[PDB]
This record gives structure tokens, C-alpha cells and sequence, in this order.
RNA sequence: ACUGAACUCCUCACACCCAAUUGGACCAAUCUAUCACCCUAUAGAAGAACUAAUGUUAGUAUAAGUAACAUGAAAACAUUCU
């Protein structure tokens, strides 16, 4: 409707014409989703582009550091470090965790790890990206964890932050390789089909329905 | 002061507010339904009872006739009235319209009614239905209404 | 909130609270009608300076009379359709000059009145009066 | 004609908020049953006559765009008719129009 | 103003005059300068007067800051919390050493608007005065007008 | 004591209906369908055992929580303070309806027992209550009725007009208070626990879970009064706007025990009286009741 | 825009002030606020209430164990004042009943340890020590300091006092402060009594008289919605006391209260404290 | 210009402990530069203060003045707002704390009268302000009865005492 | 015989009641010089201080939500009618 109203207006414009360049960190979207199972050589060749533009790389010490940027993460959720939560988060794993906790506080605690963390995949982006690259890993997380929000005036949603409770995640990180100052941050997440729902909300709740615009139906 | 005056000042004067009555009997008479202000709403009602109890009399009567031709501006709703309306209500003596008032107007905010005659094709309204006999207080009151015809 | 009799019952049922209602105002009348009957009070003889209790009526309208002399004369009629005696008061706790009593005029709807107004009149067995 | 003295805050307070110049809360709403809106008790539902007024506008398109311009009015009886139906043996005689719609169960 | 500011009975801390007195003068803070033309009279005040004073008040307890201020101030907190503070701006030595005098001669509380001059927690002896000390009674205690 | 047996009797059922909502799981949800002509296609999440008509009501508007009595589930009346156990669909009844006589038999119901408990709570604390139940009757009968047994010294004597004025004027006093029905499901060893010095009681809980093949009983409870109803009751007192006793009666069986029955009559405000009408109401509830 | 800026600073200060008494922060302790010396306020307080001992066990009595407490915690992340207090109220008990009785012959042990017990009440001995400025010296983990802690710490100052300097001076201590808070509230006041007739009953029973009646002496006002009775509870042909009263009952129990006073000595009329 | 009302709502307050009184849901919400008059937009709003929102949207549906639909427009924009994003369970159980009217930005033009001379029209626009609050509504505190006429007297009368001595 | 003042006494301290006019001791805020630096000092200078001019400009009140103003009727909003 943007057009329409701007040409039934008169707001006729001419397109943005300028050397400049909008320069992002993070591609939106995903490359290449791990459809987890009910409970390869391209991974290979992934990391093997990963080492030659960043020789300084390992894998087997990622899953602790991944583990440490995620705890990390939700204490800066927890203290409200915007600054160092974007520092080591993209700008599309930034809105969708921070966009609704606000008017609200949070809690957040890490207990232990069940399982190791383990890497799942690993992809590489093509060349054709603004004459970028990134590159995106996947790694399973089993753990336990506490969570508790209180709302605007303090009185809790849901969630107890005594009782821990068993989960599992596939989270992906991803890096600017072509610069040398990005760093691996959390991007998004699978949330699978075949999981199981969280647990609901101690509130009841309504929905309204159809409104029938003054004609049966 | 007015003591006993049934008629209500209408208009810009009594011939103001017969030619407005005689166009909202024009209006009325064929819709068999119209809004208007409850006012000359009220004033239609007893013109438009008296115009068709003196229509019942038929076509033949002159007097009905150029009765209806005066207050009748549209001059085909008249075969409509000695036609239609007559023998729609030749078992009815009164009652011949309803009368409701309704929402107020838009702009104005006054008070405004709805009137149509009787026995209507068009879809009714809705009109204020009374209680129940079910409730409790109506099947109560059927109770000793037994009970009395039991006595006697 | 605030409300009348009229809208919480049945259109079949209307007409029988109606004239069950007048029958038995028609009855508490009939009932009435002979005070003899009845206890009455004392009864005493006209003496110097004593008074008489008044009444009500109802103005029907005006009409002409005629004298022995040809003379005309206008007058108007009082009708009076019920007319019951109400209270009784003492001298002594009314505190003024003279006793008082009180009467009635017009029967009405039941229906239009005060509680309290109400019981009056049913614990004094008449209809109400306006 | 003209004042003496600039009327002071507090009496201009009591005037404009003595009780008559508010407005009295009125205690004479009710839900309506059936279309589950308001409505003044001696009062038609305004949702209910607004669906009713809309019909009767399409209906009365409906007679026009039939009778084709003015001074068309007839001498008898008229009905309508909708979906999955007949004419009946009583309007036989009388108008018949027709209408794109489902019957409503409120409406006959 | 009387009505504009607000009032107070007589009345002293936990009954000081009773008991030992204490001078319910607790502490002072000196805001003085170094430099400073305002600050003179203090900074001779201090060097020579105030030795004294605290060796005749021993209870007292002084601060001195000894900072940078365009107008020195001296601070007073009592026992019951009161703090009050006066500027010294530009004041001679002999004012000063009044002024606080005066301080430690105060109690702790606020001057008000004073509504009497005197205090009696039981100010009636021989009975305060009722409608019937003044007049007799009568045999078997009869009203006026009364036969039994 | 009977105030101590009173109070042990409320203790008892605090420590039931405890039970039952600590048995019942935590963040239990359900969807129930709302059904009529008003605000339709609705579904709304709920609790499974915290949860109440009363607080879908609250959810939807004012209007209904304050004029609903009952609730059709799956077309089942229930209890506006009952927690709904599953998902179903809902309606909500009122006075004001085509078929309003569920609610009219629960409002029967709700001043049996209340006329019930206020006699029972008067009397002399010397003297003995051994009521049996609150009989079922139909709407035509002009009055709601209560059938009770009493000491033998007293069987001649009659409650006076002032007697009936105290027990309408505590009746009045009880509704300004506006207890609401705490209402329960217990099993018949429960209900017979509760009350077993009372054999009438204990053989009419008997009776119920005989008619009942899993045998689980409903009870209802005024603040500290507890009572069976068969069926489901109003939310609040406070909706009986009048309410008073006609008369008292007297049942031939009175040598094996007496059988007196109490008799009153009432009305809401939905739907309030005119003092003439209502007079003849009472005189006509003042009859006695053949059944 | 006008120049110059000290009419600025004067509204800034003026601003600074009208929001602290809109939204006026919490209160904090004076040890840590500025312009404190621990060591000589102690030495001060001790010249100004007149005594002078031990700066140690003064130290040991003004802490608490909550301090120390959440000293030692923050110190993973000495002395107690118990016996001292326990010391101090014990000999504070004793010293003030013997006081008591010496001035009160008649009272007996049962009201004279229930106003005791209210002269060691929290109430009046925090408000005393909050006018003596032990609040702040005083070392706690709460703020403000419990009541309850602060008479533990006043009475451990006690007891510092007495081990130090000696009983006779700790006496004119309490003495003087406590007495003096007593003043003016009377005995009543300080002690609660139900059927104070009955006590009376009791009491002058014990005394082996003849048991009183009580008689409206004057009336006023009987028919009127403010009544006024003096009864008067006379004893084989005698007066003891007389009352007034809204009512006769509230006259009655006012005149018992009147004799039970007279009985024991603490008439308002009475002679004042020597020091 | 000032425009507090709307960061009233920004406020969070801090978590609240098991064992203490369940805090109450407050909110705000005001429209700005509406077309209607001070002192008849305060009519309204003394009217529907002291009560619950769904006699207040009936009131106001049924009141026949223009700033009517407007408040009315307002109340449920704040009730979808509360229940959709400030935690509130029932919609239906708010009430109003205060609702009034302020002045606006307004504009002045020219009423031409005889003469010559000329008048000034300053058109008015007002800001309305509303506070929600959950729960029932507070009921309206009973007059004081001839009990509490004769407490307050006779404490008076005992209060007092002799002036201007000992 | 008493009551009865800013008179007089009484405890303390005192320059602290007249129009026009005349003589004196201080001082607010500002700029400059030099100090000082949570707002001050000593000197000079001056567009140097407003409860009043049917005072000027801007805003907002009272009068006042008052005086005053406006849209012919019905309806498919196509048309018709007065
Ligand atoms: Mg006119
Ligand atoms: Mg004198
Ligand atoms: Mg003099
Ligand atoms: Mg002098
Ligand atoms: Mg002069
Ligand atoms: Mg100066
Ligand atoms: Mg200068
Ligand atoms: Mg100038
Ligand atoms: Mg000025
Ligand atoms: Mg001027
Ligand atoms: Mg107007
Ligand atoms: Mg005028
Ligand atoms: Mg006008
Ligand atoms: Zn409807």
C-alpha cells in the first residue's frame, strides 16, 4: 500500500542514489537446517574454508566457548549489559530475545550440563554476499536451568527459580569471516516441530472471536 | 400556556407542518416503514390511522378520493392504498401502525422513532418481546392462577 | 436499581393480576359499605358550637338552576365516589386547639404508591387513596 | 449591563460543579439476549436494527432495479424469497422478489 | 508569623535539668577555606579560640574540613538528631565564638513559636477545680423540687 | 458441643477440598468452547481445577459475572464456583431465558438450604436440631419447603409471628452478609464421616450414593453451615432480593418422630416484586404443602 | 537570556532541595556518613554523660553479633555485649526495685516488678538512648537498629559502667534518667489493672476492713446525654475515695482506682524525688 | 510541552517476594489534541470515575455528547492494551483511579463583528488522562451516621481542655 | 472602691514612628581588575532594583460554555415530494 498511497498522494520520489553502502554483521536467515532426528565431507569442506581464513580455529574447544557465550548471554539478560549482550550477539538474535522481556525483568541461572555440548554441522556462506562471507555452526546443548520473570510490578508469570528443569537446544552461532574483528554470536534457533511444548503460564487466558461485522454468518 | 391543545407547532406554520406530515405519509406509505423524529412521528400516527379508516370506504366514495389525492402527492400510491391496505386490515379496527423509538440521530442527537404499519412484507423488527411465561415469577403466578380456578 | 411490576411477568398473566386486583377492591368496598354492622363509636346529638367533620369530591363540571322567581343561577357539581374515613387523632396528641381527623379521595392503582403508604392502608382494610 | 467583580475560583467551582449541572448516571441498560450488545430497556438494539435497515436497503434496491424507474408502484401484495424456496400456494397471486441469501432463523 | 509558622509547648530532652545536666551540643563540622577573603575570621577563630573551647567542652566533638568554600559554614548536630547549619561568611572572631556559645547553650530542637513559657507535668495540688467543689450538698442528696 | 461439631465439620472440609486441589496437578491447562448467540466462536484457557464459569465470565465481561446463575456443560448445569475438570463447550443461564427452569429449581434449592441453616443456627443451644433434608419441589408450588424433626418437650408448640419475624430478619442479615456456596465433590465415606450422629443425613447420603454408581456425593457449604443439595446452586445469597418464612406445619407418622416442615418464599433482584403482589405471594405460601 | 549565573547556582541548590523532599532518599548510619571519628565520639559520649572507663568495654558493649556476623561473612566473600547486658539488667532490676519499694512502702511485689518490667520496656529505654546518641554508636547489621538490640547494647553500657566505675555511680546513673522519664507518666499509665475493684476488694481485705459501698455522692445530667456521677466508696460510715464518671459504673471503678493510689502512696499529691 | 503520562507507564517495578500483598496492576493511557472543551470533557470524566469499566463504556455509550465516543474509544484501546502487554487476567476487572481533561496546544482565528470591531476564537483542543487499575472497584464511602456525630462531638469535648494557664 | 492606654514603674536591650524636603550607614544582581573557585572578597564602572503611568508586547482568566451561528422532508442515496 506504500506506493499506491504515495503515487495517489503526489509523493513521487526519485530512488536513493549514493556511493554509500549499508553495511550489516549477520545475513538474515539460515544457510542449511539440521532437521533433527526424532530423539559429511560439505562439514568438512565448511571448515576447511573456515581454517584458511581463520588459521587461528579449532573445533573441539567451540562447544565450551559456545556454552560460555550462552550462560554468558543470559546473564547479560539478567544485569540488562545491552551493550556487550549486542557485542556478542547478531542484530537477528538481538530483537526476538530482547524485544518482548521488556517492561520486565528476568532470571536466569545455569546449573550444569547433562550432556557436552556437541557440534551437529558446520556451513560456509558463497562469495555473492554484498562481496562478504559468514559462516554458521550448529551445536546441540542439553543442560538444566532455572527461569522466573517477574512482570512490570514484580509478581512472577511463571517459572520457579528453585526447581530446575532438564532441556535441550540446537543453537547456531555464526562469524564475519571477511573481517578480522567478527566474532562467533549466537544467531537463531531450530525450534523443532517434534519437541515437546515448554511449560505454559499459571494465568488462564481468552481469545476473542471472529467479530461478526453487523451480518450473520 | 396551552391547556387541552392536542396538536403540537411543527413548522414554519400550520401549512408548513401539514405539507411535511404529508410528505412523510407519501414516504411511509410505500416503504410501509419510516424513521423520522418522534415528534412528527407521533403526529403521522393519528393522520395516517384516519386516512386509512377513511379509505376503507373505497374508491367509488369522491370524498375519499380527493381526500387521498390531497394527501397523496405521488398519485400512484392511492390505487396502492384502496387496493392493498383496506383489505389488508378489513378484519382490523385499531392498531393499524407500531411505533418504536430508537437511536438517536448521528449529528443532532435527537430523539428520533420508527413507525410501519401492520402486517409488512419487509423483514420486522426487533420489537420489545415480554418476559417469559417460564420464569420463574410468570409459572408462580400460573400456579395460584390454578389454584384459583380450582376454588371456583 | 429501580423498576415497576409491569415488565417482570407475561401479557396472559397482565389481565389476571388486574382484575383479580379490582375484584378485590370491589370486595374490601362492598365489605365496608355498612358501618352499622360494624362496631361503630359513640354516637352524640348536635350541641352549641360543635363541629362537623368534612369530605372530599370530585368536580364533574357546571350547569344552571332555576329559582321560583325566574332568576337564574349558575352551579357546580361535586361527585363523590368513595369518600373513606383514614385516622383519628386526640386533642392531646395532635396538641392543637381542636381534634382532627382524616379522609380520603379518590381510589387509584395500588401499584403507584409508597411501601409504607401501603401498609397503612391495608392494615386499615381500605384501597389507597390519592 | 456589565460585571463589577472578576467572579473568583471557588464560586465559579460550586456553580459549574453543582450536582444539576452534572450529569445523573442513568440505571436503565440491560444486555440485549440474542445479539449480546447493550441497550436501553424502552430502546430497540441498535446492532439488531442496524442488520434489519441494511436488509431492507438491499431489499429495497432489490424492488426498484424491478420496477425500473418511477411511478411503478403496484396494487397488490408482495413477498420475498430466498434461497431454497418456493413460491406458496397463498402468494400465488401476490409479488414475488427474489434475493442471493440464506434464510435467517430469526426472520420468517 | 504565628499562624503562617508552626508552635510547640515548653518542653526540654529527657528531663535534662533533673538528673546530671549534659549540654546537648553533640557535634560540629567547620567548612573553612585556606584562601578566601570570607574565611578569615574563621581561620583565626580556629587557630586560637577553638582550642579552649574544646578543652572547656570536653563532650562536644569538632570536625574540621579544611576545604575550598566561597562562604564557610559551621554544622551542629544534637542528640536528637536535629542538624542546623549557619554560614560564617565574612563574620569577626568575637561573633563566631557567641554564636557558638549560643549553639552549645541550645538544646535539640527546633525555634518555634513558643506557646507558653512555663511546663507543669502536675500542675494541681489540693484537687484541680470542678463544677461542685464550691458548693455543699444536701440531706439524703435531694434535687431541688424532689420529695423522694 | 454442636458449635464444636459445627466448627470440626469446617475444618474437616477445609482439609478435603486441601486434598483435592493438592492431588490435582500444577499448570494444568484446558479449552473450553463457549456456545449461544452472544460472542460465539470463543475458546478460552483455562485451569482444570483452579479455574470457574465464574472466572470465564470475568474474562468475557461484567455483565455475565454478575447476572449468571448457572452454566450448561455439555448440557449439564453446574455450579458457577465448580472448577471445570476438561475441555467442553459452555453456556451460560439466566432468568431471563426460554428455558430459565434449571436455574429456577437451584434458586428452589439455595433458599431450602439457606431457611435450613438459619433455623437450624436460632434455636436454643439447650435444645436439639435433628433436620433431615430439603425436599425437591416444583416451581408451581408457591413455596420452597424444609422438612425437620424436633425435642419432645416442644411438640406441642408452634413457632409465633414474631419467630418468623426473627428468622426472616436473620435471613435478611445473612444475605447482607453474602456468603457465597462453597461447593465440593467428596466421596460417600467422606460425606458419611462428616455426618454421622445425624441418621437422617447419614441414611439420605446413603440414599444418593445408591442412586450414584461410583458413589460420589456433592456437598455445599454457607461459611460455617454444610449441607447435600441434588442439584447445582446460586453463586451469592445476595441475588435473593426478598425472602422470608409463610407459615409452619405440622406428617401424620408424628408418634415413631415428628414431622414438622417449614415453608418460605422469595425472589431475586433480576426480577423484584410489588409489595401487593408479594402479599398475596406470602399469603398464598402461608398454605401447606400436600406434595 | 539574562547573564550571570549565581541567581543559576541559588535555583540549582533551591531544585536540589524541592527534589530531596519529594523523593527524600533512605536514611544511612553516621559512622559512615562524613565528618565521624569513631574513637572520639566514644571518649566524647563517655565526658558528656559524665563517666569515664574503659574504652574497651565500652567497645565490647556497644557491638552486637550481627555485626560481627556480617563482618566475618563479607570477610570470607570480636566480643559479644551479652553478658554485659545480661549483667547490666540484672543489677539495673534490682537497684530500681530496691528504690522503689524504699520510696513506695505499700506496693506490692507484683506491681512493683510489672513497672519495672515497663521502665526496661524497649520502648522507653530506645527512646531514652536515641536522646543519649547511642543509635549510631552502636555497631549493627540492620538499619535501623532493632529495638530490641539497642536495649541489649544500652544495658551492656550498664554493666561496662558498673565493672568499671561501681554500683553506687551506675545507681545515680539509672537513677537519675529513668525516674526522670518516669515522671509523668503516672502508675496507671505505666500498669495495667482489670477489676480494679476487686483488686481493691483484695486488697483492703488483706488490710483486715470492713468491705466499702460504692454511692453516687453528686449527679448530673442522669437523663442527659452526658452523664456525670461522683461516687464516692465509703467503708463502715468513711470515705476513701470519690470518682467521677460518664457513667456509675466508670465513676465506681475511678473511685477504686483513686483509693487503690491513695493506698500505695503514688497520689499525684505525693512527695517528689530527692536527688 | 510535557508528556509524562505516557514514561508513568515505563516505570518496573522491582520483583516482588511470595509472603507480601499481591500489588494491584496500575496503567495509563491518554489521547492528545482532541477537539472538545475543558470543562464538559471533566463532566464526563467526574462521571465515570469511581467505577467499573463496563458501566462506564455502557454510561458512555448511551451519553449523548460527542467526547463520549472518544472516551469510549480510549477505555478500550487501554483494556486491549492492559491485557495484551501489562500482564492482566481479566479484562473486565479494572476500574478508574482518576480520569481528566487538561488544556492543549490551541489556535487562535478572527469572529469579525459589527462595527468595525473584532474578536478573537481561540479553538480548544484537550488532552484526556486516564488511569486503569485491577481489581474491584472501591465502594463509595457510606455518609457518616448519627454514631459517628456523637464520637466525634464527645471526643472533641474530651480533647479539650482550660487555655491560657498552668 | 474597682476597671481603664504605646503615660509611668518593673527584668533585658535600645539609632529602630510624620507629608514635601535635607542629611547619613548599608546593600541586591551585573561587567571589568586582582583574589577565591558548590558562588565569594576588596576596589572602579554603570542601560544599576517596579504591588500602580485609562503604561507597551505575549500568554492565560472573569464575563461564559453566556450572546450568537447553522442543515427543507423521505428513501436504493439512484430518485421523488413540499
Ligand atoms: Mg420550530
Ligand atoms: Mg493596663
Ligand atoms: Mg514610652
Ligand atoms: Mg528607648
Ligand atoms: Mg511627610
Ligand atoms: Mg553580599
Ligand atoms: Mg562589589
Ligand atoms: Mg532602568
Ligand atoms: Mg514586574
Ligand atoms: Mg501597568
Ligand atoms: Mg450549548
Ligand atoms: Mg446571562
Ligand atoms: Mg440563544
Ligand atoms: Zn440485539
Amino acid at each position: 500500500f506504500a506506493m499506491q498511497h504515495a503515487r495517489k498522494a503526489g509523493l513521487v520520489i526519485p530512488p536513493e542514489k549514493s556511493d554509500r553502502s549499508i553495511h550489516l554483521a549477520c545475513t538474515a536467515g539460515i544457510f542449511d537446517a539440521y532437521v533433527p532426528p526424532e530423539g559429511t565431507m560439505a562439514s568438512q569442506v565448511s571448515i576447511r574454508r573456515i581454517k584458511d581464513y581463520d588459521a587461528n580455529f579449532k573445533i573441539k574447544d567451540f562447544p565450551e566457548k559456545a556454552k560460555d557465550i550462552f550462560i554468558e548471554a543470559h546473564l547479560c539478560l539478567n544485569n540488562s549489559d545491552h551493550d556487550r549482550l549486542h557485542t556478542l550477539v547478531t542484530e537477528h538474535c538481538f530483537p526476538d530475545m530482547t524485544w518482548d522481556i521488556k517492561y520486565k525483568t528476568v532470571r536466569w541461572s545455569f546449573v550444569e550440563s547433562l550432556e557436552p555440548s556437541h557440534v551437529v554441522q558446520v556451513r560456509c556462506s558463497s562469495m555473492m554476499n554484498q562481496g562478504n562471507v559468514y559462516g554458521q555452526i550448529t551445536v546441540r546443548m542439553h543442560t538444566r536451568q532455572t527461569l522466573a520473570i517477574y512482570d512490570r510490578f514484580g509478581r512472577l508469570m511463571y517459572g520457579q527459580e528453585d526447581v530446575p528443569k532438564d532441556v535441550l537446544e540446537y543453537v547456531v552461532f555464526e562469524k564475519q569471516l571477511t573481517n578480522p574483528y567478527g566474532s562467533w554470536r549466537m544467531h537463531t534457533k531450530i525450534v523443532p516441530p517434534w519437541a515437546p511444548p515448554k511449560q505454559p503460564i499459571l494465568k488462564t487466558v481468552m481469545i476473542p472471536g471472529p467479530q461478526l461485522k453487523p451480518e450473520e454468518e | 400556556i396551552s391547556h387541552g391543545r392536542v396538536f403540537r407547532r411543527m413548522g414554519l406554520g400550520p401549512e408548513s407542518r401539514i405539507h411535511l406530515l404529508r410528505n412523510l405519509l407519501t414516504g411511509l406509505v410505500r416503504h410501509e416503514r419510516i424513521e423520522a423524529p418522534w415528534a412528527r412521528v407521533d403526529e403521522m400516527r393519528g393522520y395516517a390511522e384516519k386516512l386509512i379508516d377513511y379509505g376503507k370506504l373505497g374508491d367509488t366514495n369522491e370524498r375519499a378520493m380527493r381526500m387521498a389525492d390531497f394527501w397523496l402527492t405521488e398519485k400512484d400510491l392511492i390505487p396502492k392504498l384502496f387496493q392493498v391496505l383496506a383489505p389488508r386490515y378489513k378484519d382490523q379496527t385499531g392498531g393499524y401502525t407500531r411505533m418504536l423509538q430508537i437511536p438517536n440521530r448521528s449529528l443532532d442527537r435527537a430523539k428520533m422513532a420508527v413507525i410501519e404499519y401492520k402486517g409488512n412484507c419487509l423483514p420486522p423488527l426487533p420489537l420489545p418481546r415480554r418476559d417469559s411465561h417460564l420464569t420463574l415469577l410468570n409459572q408462580l403466578l400460573q400456579g395460584l392462577r390454578q389454584d384459583l380456578r380450582q376454588s371456583q | 436499581s429501580g423498576t415497576w411490576w409491569d415488565e417482570h411477568l407475561s401479557e396472559e398473566n397482565v389481565p389476571f393480576i388486574k382484575q383479580l386486583v379490582s375484584d378485590e377492591d370491589k370486595a374490601q368496598l362492598a365489605s365496608k359499605l355498612c358501618p352499622l354492622k360494624d362496631e361503630p363509636w359513640p354516637i352524640h346529638p348536635w350541641e352549641p358550637g360543635s363541629f362537623r367533620v368534612g369530605l372530599i369530591a370530585l368536580k364533574l363540571g357546571m350547569m344552571p338552576l332555576w329559582t321560583k322567581d325566574g332568576q337564574k343561577h349558575v352551579v357546580t357539581l361535586l361527585q363523590v365516589q368513595d369518600c373513606h374515613v383514614l385516622k383519628y387523632t386526640s386533642k392531646e396528641n395532635c396538641n392543637g386547639k381542636m381534634a382532627t381527623l382524616s379522609v380520603g379521595g379518590k381510589t387509584v392503582s395500588r401499584f403507584r404508591k409508597a411501601t409504607s403508604i401501603l401498609e397503612f392502608y391495608r392494615e386499615l382494610g381500605l384501597p389507597p387513596k390519592q | 449591563a456589565a460585571p463589577k467583580n472578576r467572579r473568583t475560583i471557588e464560586v465559579n467551582r460550586c456553580r459549574r460543579r453543582n450536582p444539576q449541572k452534572l450529569i445523573k448516571v442513568k440505571n436503565n441498560i440491560d444486555v440485549c439476549p440474542e445479539c449480546g450488545h447493550l441497550k436501553q430497556k424502552h430502546v430497540l438494539c441498535a446492532y439488531c436494527y442496524e442488520k434489519v435497515c441494511k436488509e431492507t436497503a438491499e431489499i429495497r434496491r432489490q424492488i426498484g432495479k424491478q420496477e425500473g424507474g418511477p411511478f411503478k408502484a403496484p396494487t397488490i401484495e408482495t413477498v420475498v424469497l430466498y434461497t431454497g424456496e418456493t413460491p406458496s400456494e397463498q402468494d400465488q397471486g401476490k409479488r414475488i422478489i427474489e434475493r442471493d441469501r440464506k434464510r435467517p432463523s430469526w426472520f420468517t | 508569623t504565628a499562624r503562617g509558622t508552626p508552635s510547640r509547648f515548653l518542653a526540654s530532652v529527657l528531663h535534662n535539668g533533673l538528673g546530671r545536666y549534659v549540654q546537648q551540643l553533640q557535634r560540629l563540622s567547620f567548612s573553612v577555606s585556606r584562601d578566601g577573603a570570607s574565611s578569615r575570621g574563621a581561620r583565626e577563630f580556629v587557630e586560637r579560640e577553638v582550642i579552649d573551647f574544646a578543652r572547656r567542652n570536653p563532650g562536644v566533638v569538632i570536625y574540621v574540613n579544611s576545604r575550598p568554600c566561597c562562604v564557610p559554614r559551621v554544622v551542629a548536630e544534637y542528640l536528637n538528631g536535629a542538624v542546623r547549619e549557619e554560614s560564617i561568611h565574612c563574620k569577626s572572631v568575637e561573633e563566631i565564638s557567641t554564636l557558638v556559645q549560643k549553639l552549645a547553650d541550645q538544646s535539640g530542637l527546633d525555634v518555634i513559636r513558643i506557646r507558653k513559657p512555663f511546663h507543669t507535668d502536675n500542675p494541681s495540688i489540693q484537687g484541680q477545680w470542678h463544677p461542685f467543689t464550691n458548693k455543699p450538698t444536701t440531706f439524703r442528696g435531694l434535687r431541688p423540687r424532689e420529695v423522694q | 458441643s454442636p458449635t464444636e461439631l459445627t466448627e470440626m465439620r469446617n475444618d474437616l472440609f477445609n482439609k478435603e477440598k486441601a486434598r483435592q486441589l493438592s492431588l490435582t496437578p500444577r499448570t494444568e491447562k484446558i479449552e473450553v468452547k463457549h456456545v449461544g448467540k452472544t460472542d460465539p466462536g470463543t475458546v478460552f484457557v483455562m485451569n482444570k481445577n483452579i479455574s470457574t464459569p465464574y472466572s470465564c465470565a470475568m474474562h468475557l465481561s461484567e455483565w455475565y459475572c454478575r447476572k449468571s446463575i448457572l452454566a450448561l456443560v455439555d448440557g449439564q448445569p453446574w455450579d458457577m464456583y465448580k472448577p471445570l475438570t476438561k475441555s467442553c463447550e459452555i453456556k451460560f443461564l439466566t432468568f431471563k431465558d426460554c428455558d430459565p427452569g434449571e436455574v429456577n429449581k437451584a434458586y428452589w434449592r439455595s433458599c431450602a438450604m439457606m431457611m435450613g441453616c438459619v433455623i437450624e443456627r436460632a434455636f436454643k443451644d439447650e435444645y436439639m436440631v435433628n433436620l433431615v433434608r430439603a425436599p425437591e419441589v416444583p416451581v408451581i408450588s408457591g413455596a420452597f419447603c424444609y422438612d425437620v424433626v424436633l425435642d419432645s418437650k416442644l411438640d406441642e408448640w408452634m413457632p409465633t409471628k414474631e419467630n418468623l419475624r426473627s428468622f426472616t430478619k436473620d435471613a435478611h442479615a445473612l444475605i447482607y452478609k453474602d456468603l457465597p456456596f462453597e461447593t465440593l465433590e467428596v466421596e460417600a465415606k467422606v460425606a458419611l464421616e462428616i455426618f454421622q450422629h445425624s441418621k437422617y443425613k447419614v441414611d439420605f447420603i446413603e440414599e444418593k450414593a445408591s442412586q450414584n454408581p461410583e458413589r460420589i456425593v456433592k456437598l455445599h457449604r454457607i461459611g460455617d453451615f454444610i449441607d447435600v443439595s441434588e442439584g447445582p446452586l446460586i453463586p451469592r445469597t445476595s441475588i435473593c432480593f426478598q425472602y422470608e418464612v409463610s407459615a409452619v406445619h405440622n406428617l401424620q407418622p408424628t408418634q415413631p418422630s415428628l414431622i414438622r416442615r417449614f415453608q418460605g418464599v422469595s425472589l431475586p433482584v433480576h426480577l423484584r416484586a410489588h409489595f401487593t403482589i408479594w402479599d398475596k405471594l406470602l399469603e398464598r405460601s402461608r398454605k401447606m404443602v400436600t406434595e | 537570556v539574562k547573564k550571570g549565573f549565581r541567581a543559576a547556582f541559588r535555583f540549582q541548590k533551591e531544585l536540589e532541595r524541592q527534589r530531596l523532599l519529594r523523593c527524600p532518599p533512605p536514611p544511612v548510619r553516621r559512622s559512615e556518613k562524613p565528618n565521624w571519628d569513631y574513637h572520639a565520639e566514644i571518649q566524647a559520649f563517655g565526658h558528656r554523660l559524665q563517666e569515664n572507663f574503659s574504652l574497651d568495654l565500652l567497645k565490647t558493649a556497644f557491638v552486637n553479633s550481627c555485626y560481627i556476623k556480617s563482618e566475618e561473612a563479607k570477610r570470607q566473600q570480636l566480643k559479644s555485649n551479652q553478658e554485659l547486658s545480661e549483667q547490666g539488667t540484672s543489677f539495673s532490676q534490682t537497684c530500681l526495685t530496691q528504690f522503689l519499694e524504699d520510696e513506695y512502702p505499700d506496693m506490692p511485689t507484683e506491681g512493683i516488678k510489672n513497672l519495672v518490667d515497663f521502665l526496661t520496656g524497649e520502648e522507653v529505654v530506645c527512646h531514652v538512648a536515641r536522646n543519649l546518641a547511642v543509635e549510631q554508636l552502636t555497631l549493627s547489621e540492620e538499619f535501623p537498629v532493632p529495638p530490641a538490640v539497642l536495649q541489649q547494647t544500652f544495658f551492656a553500657v550498664i554493666g561496662a559502667l558498673l565493672q568499671s566505675s561501681g554500683p553506687e555511680r551506675t545507681a545515680l546513673f539509672i537513677r537519675d534518667f529513668l525516674i526522670t522519664q518516669m515522671t509523668g507518666k503516672e502508675l496507671f499509665e505505666m500498669w495495667k489493672i482489670i477489676n480494679p475493684m476487686g483488686l481493691l476488694v483484695e486488697e483492703l481485705k488483706k488490710r483486715n476492713v470492713s468491705a466499702p459501698e460504692s454511692r453516687l455522692t453528686r449527679q448530673s445530667g442522669g437523663t442527659t446525654a452526658l452523664p456525670l456521677y461522683f461516687v464516692g466508696l465509703y467503708c463502715d460510715k468513711k470515705l476513701i475515695a470519690e470518682g467521677p464518671g460518664e457513667t456509675v459504673l466508670v465513676a465506681e471503678e475511678e473511685a477504686a482506682r483513686v483509693a487503690l493510689r491513695k493506698l500505695y502512696g503514688f497520689t499525684e499529691n505525693r512527695r517528689p524525688w530527692n536527688y | 510541552i510535557s508528556r509524562k503520562w505516557e514514561k508513568k507507564n515505563k516505570i518496573v517495578y522491582p520483583p516482588q517476594l511470595p509472603g507480601e500483598p499481591r500489588r494491584p496492576a496500575e496503567i495509563y493511557h491518554c489521547r492528545r489534541q482532541i477537539k472538545y472543551s475543558k470543562d464538559k470533557m471533566w463532566y464526563l470524566a467526574k462521571l465515570i470515575r469511581g467505577m467499573s469499566i463496563d458501566q462506564a463504556l455502557a454510561q458512555l455509550e448511551f451519553n449523548d455528547k460527542k467526547g463520549a465516543k472518544i472516551i469510549k474509544e480510549v477505555l478500550l484501546e487501554a483494556q486491549d492494551m492492559a491485557v495484551r502487554d501489562h500482564n492482566v487476567e481479566f479484562r473486565s476487572n479494572l476500574y478508574i483511579a482518576e480520569s481528566t481533561s487538561g488544556r492543549g496546544q490551541c489556535l487562535k482565528r478572527i469572529r469579525y463583528h459589527g462595527r468595525g470591531r473584532f474578536g478573537i476564537m481561540e479553538k480548544v483542543y484537550c488532552h484526556y488522562f486516564v488511569k486503569l487499575v485491577e481489581g474491584p472497584p472501591p465502594p463509595p464511602e457510606p455518609p457518616k451516621t448519627a454514631v459517628a456525630h456523637a464520637k466525634e462531638y464527645i471526643q472533641q469535648l474530651r480533647s479539650r481542655t482550660i487555655v491560657h494557664t498552668l
